[PDB]
RNA sequence: GAUUAUUGGAGGUAGAGCACUGUUUGGACGAGGGGCCGGUUACCGAAUUCAGACAAACUCCGAAUGCCAAUUAAUUUAACU
RNA sequence: UGGGGCGGUCGCCUCCUAAAAGGUAACGGAGGCGCUCAAAGGUUCCCUCAGAAUGGUUGGAAAUCAUUCAUAGAGUGUAAA
RNA sequence: UCUGGUGACUAUAGCAAGGAGGUCACACCUGUUCCCAUGCCGAACACAGAAGUUAAGCUCCUUAGCGUCGAUGGUAGUCGAACUUACGUUCCGCUAGAGUAGAACGUUGCCAGGC
């Protein structure tokens, strides 16, 4: 955690409309689109996530 | 298998050791298995022979004194220069 | 006599005269130096000054001892017994 | 044998002639062997020769293994000119050998035929001599 | 830890019957991961490299310091300086927040083969596989960029070798 | 293959790297620390010849609270310096080791500073 | 890299010199010193 | 002051020796280039060992002898300004 | 100045010649100099090797990064020690 | 009796390996919550909890496997002396390096506990 070349982290709720993995991380600790509490108040818009739902291993 | 040396002694100087090298025998130094760091000769004569009848190795039962004991060879410094031998380093085995 | 020719390689340096001055058991004075030295073949010890181009000086009167340093380096030990 | 083939320094000392040899007296690479009895300079030239008579004579027969490279060179001017105004450039490349100095081996080929190529190496050779066999016992 | 809860499951169910541990004060784990991004040859793309910067910046919880140039290799004109890397070094609670993210945010802009790959690790324990970083960043993807870069990024293991990785990973890897 | 260690030997490299020119002579005998993990242990030590002077702790339970794991370490600075308030009551020579002149060290530091010694 | 000769602050005569270069130090440098009029170390300033 | 028995020390010579630096790889060694399409095989760069040989400007080692100084001891007769 | 001679060189520093104290020649061997750092200096508190493979976006193997050993082989402003 | 340090002894003191040991400490440990805190990490440090642990670290034990030194005698090499003219001979001593037996997996002052 390298403080000093450190920005914002957190464990996002980037939702998605396919399997709602609302369980990620990023830099934009999101508005409450989903104004939710089983996951973080984070945009749950982010619907395109196959490595769960649509991928090469399982489609 | 048997073969016999003789007692060496001190201060074997540069010209009575050079002439018993000269001579038909050498010195051996042995050390080792129930053995102390001692000086004795041998002739170079009967050494080369069972070298001949036993090889590179041979358990001796090397009689000088009283005792013939397994001892074989530590090492030697030899001379390929007129074959023959300046010094012998043994090793006891028993 | 004939032509020789231009010649280059005669070069070297007017020397200086290093190394020690002073010896075991001798006794010395305050600025009475020890050694001419450089970098660190030896190292100073007991009331030993280290002038700036590696010379040691003592820093009492006394005698010396040399010895051992580490295991396989070597110092100084100057002692002023009287 | 192992080596970078640079140099260091050119023109070295003219170096010892006497001693012995320190190493090398005993018959590794080949069966039959030579070593010498003086212990004076080699220029390479002279075995140059030798193996071109060995080799010739063996008919392309058993192996070889020389135990020489020349690491170090001589110098020489001109003629009989004046002296001390330089060091020349060197004019070859040797190293000296001592008695006791294994110097050549040879296999793969009749003991005789060895006894013979080597004759024929040191007839063009000013080094006197000798052929041995497998130093052993 | 989410998913290393679910792997910490796995010490004592598969890898106290893979690793057999003596201890429950003797567990396996991944450490780190450092993620040194690129060249960036800013020689005069200083620029290009601060645009590198502001990816990782927020791509990244925590934003790399450049590796200047301790050295003037050819190649590409570095010398002393030549700002030409990034030091990047995720650790912690970031760590696990990346892993749950990108295991599963990955593949859907990777169009891997078995989903991770067969393999690609470099043979220290780690893949430090260079990325066309499509599958990084769900949060500012491949619409605005400017720059494509791969990284060596490197697993900083207690994982003794690569084989120790593949079993670990459970966690949403194809190994 | 990428792992950790202890961290008293570096300590002690540091320890050593600063030993040469900061010696205890026996009458500014040498004052070495160790903070382990829990309590703080100190000597003033005789090491001219390397003989003991004093012996304390916060592990020495004379002096002993729960107050922060540094209020303690004072209450030792003051107990250790009233062992040497008979005599080595004055300026002698601490180590700080491997370690900084902050924190268990410095409330430490401040109190044998004030309790009658001459630091 | 070139000289310096410094003038004192009061010290009021030419004693102190050194090196320094008007590419690394192209201005007029300045610091502490002991001068002998006041038995301290004071400041003194390039000229 | 001197000579020598007794010292104690400094130091890297000769010799040894490859341990670095390296000088001429015999052998294989596996690959990279390569003959070939990215490969095959050669050989190498190189390194892998095994392996030895060489050294004024190479040294892990290292004499004798000499240098310095000691209640240094004794036998001399110097020695210094 | 191995006759003057043309050529050259002429002042300092490192090494080898140099002979284990130091010291010492050659129109004898090899190399640097006619400075530079206001931070490469002073002083407190941290760090600790290149390099090698290990190996992988890179990849002309290698850059950056990473695993493990590396003898300071790192490197240290200016040659050699 | 094991500990901590601060110790003096050079590793034949040890390298590596095997086993035990147990929060008398030890470290494992949870975090940043504060002092502090990292030109580029609660890594570290600091601070804060001691929850738990020998598994690590750790001490002891087992191998001399690795290393280590290292004998014995001997070698040249050298002292001088005498030879002769030898890329030398001989007496004399000094006696190396290298090889090598062989070895050893520590002595140890220190206070307080631990006892």
């Amino acid at each position: 955690m390298k403080q000093g070349i450190h920005p914002e982290y957190h464990q996002v709720i980037f939702l998605d409309t396919t399997t709602n993995f609302k369980f990620l991380s990023g830099s934009t600790k999101t508005s409450s689109e989903m104004m939710e509490w089983e996951d973080g108040k984070e945009y749950p818009v982010i619907r395109l996530d196959i490595s769960s739902d649509s991928h090469p291993f399982y489609t | 298998a048997s073969l016999k040396s003789i007692i060496r002694q001190g201060k074997q100087t540069r010209s009575d050791l050079k002439q018993l090298r000269k001579s038909g025998k050498v010195p051996a130094v042995v050390y080792g298995y129930g053995t102390k760091n001692v000086s004795v000769k041998v002739d170079e004569v009967e050494f080369i022979k069972v070298i001949r009848e036993v090889g590179r190795n041979g358990v001796i039962e090397l009689g000088v004194g009283s005792k013939t004991i397994k001892v074989m060879v530590a090492d030697y410094q030899f001379d390929p220069l007129k074959n023959q031998i300046t010094h012998i380093d043994f090793l006891a085995i028993n | 006599k004939k032509g020789v020719s231009s010649t280059k390689n005669g070069r070297d340096s007017e020397s200086k005269r290093l190394g020690a001055k002073r010896a075991d058991g001798q006794f010395v004075t305050g600025g009475s130096i020890l050694y001419r030295q450089r970098g660190t073949k030896i190292y100073p010890g007991e009331n030993v000054g280290r002038g700036g181009d590696d010379t040691l000086f003592a820093k009492i009167d006394g005698v010396v001892k040399f010895e051992r340093k580490g295991r396989d380096k070597k110092q100084v030990s100057v002692y002023a017994v009287a | 044998m192992l080596l970078p083939k640079r140099v260091k320094y050119r023109r070295q000392h003219r170096p010892k002639t006497t001693g012995r040899s320190k190493g090398g007296n005993y018959v590794t690479f080949g069966e039959f062997g030579l070593q010498a009895t003086t212990t004076s300079w080699i220029t390479s030239r002279q075995i140059e020769s030798a193996r071109i008579a060995m080799t010739r004579y063996m008919k392309r027969g058993g192996k070889v293994w020389i135990k020489i490279f020349p690491h170090t060179p001589y110098t020489k001017k001109p003629l009989e000119v004046r002296m001390g105004a330089g060091k020349g450039a060197v004019e070859g490349w040797i190293a000296v050998v001592k008695p006791g100095r294994i110097l050549f081996e040879v296999a793969g080929v009749s003991e005789e035929v060895a006894r013979e190529a080597l004759r024929l190496a040191s007839h063009k050779l000013p080094v006197k001599t000798k052929f041995v066999k497998r130093e052993e016992l | 830890n989410r998913l290393k809860e679910k792997f910490n499951t796995e010490v004592t169910e598969n890898l106290m019957k893979k690793f057999n541990y003596s201890s429950v004060m003797e567990v396996p784990k991944i450490d780190k991961i450092v993620v040194n991004m690129g060249v960036g040859d800013a020689v005069q793309n200083s620029k290009v490299l601060d645009n590198a910067v502001e990816e990782l910046e927020l791509i990244t919880g925590q934003k790399p310091l450049v590796t200047k140039a301790k050295k003037s290799i050819a190649t590409f004109r570095l010398r002393e300086g030549m700002p030409i890397g990034a030091k990047v070094t995720l650790r912690g609670e970031r760590m696990y927040e990346f892993l749950d993210k990108l295991i599963s945010v990955s593949l859907p802009r990777v169009r891997d083969f078995q989903g991770v790959s067969k393999k690609a690790f470099d043979g220290r324990g780690n893949y430090t596989l260079g990325v066309k970083e499509q599958l990084i960043f769900p949060e500012i993807d491949y619409d605005k960029v400017s720059k494509v870069r791969g990284m060596d990024i490197v697993i900083v293991t207690t994982a003794n070798t690569d084989e120790e990785a593949r079993e670990l990973l459970a966690n949403f890897g194809m190994p | 293959m990428i792992s950790k260690i202890d961290k008293n030997k570096v300590r002690l490299k540091r320890h050593a790297r600063v030993r040469t020119n900061l010696s205890g002579t026996a009458e500014k005998p040498r004052l070495n620390v160790y903070r382990s993990n829990k309590h703080i242990y100190a000597q003033i030590i005789d090491d001219n010849k390397g003989v003991t002077l004093a012996q304390a702790s916060s592990k020495d339970s004379d002096i002993a609270t729960t107050a922060t794991k540094v209020e303690l370490a004072t209450k030792v600075g003051e107990a250790i310096a009233k062992k040497a308030a008979d005599k080595g009551i004055k300026e002698i020579v601490f180590d700080r080791g491997g370690y900084l002149y902050h924190g268990r060290v410095k409330a430490l530091a401040e109190a044998a500073r004030e309790s009658g010694l001459e630091f | 890299r070139v000289n310096v000769t410094l003038a004192c602050t009061e010290c009021g005569d030419r004693n102190y010199i050194t090196t320094k270069n008007k590419r690394n130090n192209p201005e007029r440098i300045e610091m502490k010193k002991y001068c002998p009029r006041l038995n301290k170390y004071t400041l003194h300033r390039e000229t």
